């Protein structure tokens, strides 16, 4: 009764990032999902999205570019597959962590498991998406 | 649990460990004792003092529980259990 929670295979190619990677979550869309991250998950089968969701932050763990914004804290997080924490500025009550977006929404027919159709946002900035 | 004043220094260090270390069963778990740390400590920064840091702050357990004895001595509030 959610699609987000049917099996399948992730695609896509995503995008290079660099330092501020997290700093864009914050804005715009969201934060790409960097292609270093697609060349690991592609190809891979999930039988959810949280299971997605979960596969992602083990592999930023893993990646010495992209855990090294990280402090000590968020790193031992990320390396149990949770989402990291952002800045307190960016949280929302009890959402606290980094959220994955769907660009196009898969209500309206969006990829579940297409990373070029997934985006990494704060909480704040998801919110404000979701109403315009 | 109520207040930091519940707590003793040694207390507070366990729990702050266990939040930098991630020692929980879920996401959820970690999430309120974040929570619930923020509400002990009142600190303006909230969640930052543990994963956010200003430049050169000590961010280990030690040094967040240093930084939170330090701001509340100096800003009027109880402190840790004798
Ligand atoms: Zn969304």
């Amino acid at each position: 009764e959610s699609k987000r929670n049917k099996p399948g295979k992730a695609t896509g190619k995503g995008k290079p990032v660099g330092d501020k990677w997290l700093d864009d979550a914050g804005k715009d869309s969201g934060a790409p999902i960097p292609d270093r991250i697609a060349d690991k998950l592609r190809d891979k089968e999930f039988k959810s999205f949280d299971d997605f969701r979960k596969a992602v932050w083990e592999e930023v763990s893993k990646d010495p570019e992209l855990s090294k914004n990280l402090n000590p804290s968020n790193k031992s997080s990320v390396s149990k597959g949770y989402s990291p924490f952002t800045p307190k500025n960016q949280q929302v009550g009890g959402r606290k962590v980094y959220e994955l977006h769907h660009d196009k929404p898969i209500s309206q027919g969006g990829e579940v498991y297409d990373m070029d159709n997934i985006r990494v946002t704060t909480p704040k900035r998801h919110i404000d998406i979701h109403r315009g | 649990k109520h207040s930091i004043s519940d707590y003793t220094e040694a207390e507070f260090l366990q729990l702050v460990t266990t939040i930098c270390n991630a020692d929980t069963s879920s996401e959820e778990e970690l999430v309120k004792l974040v929570t619930h740390f923020e509400e002990m400590t009142e600190h303006p920064s909230g969640s930052d003092l543990i994963y956010a840091p200003k430049e050169g702050d000590d961010d280990s357990p030690s040094g967040i529980v240093n930084t939170v004895k330090q701001w509340r001595a100096a800003n009027g509030k109880s402190g840790f259990k004798q």
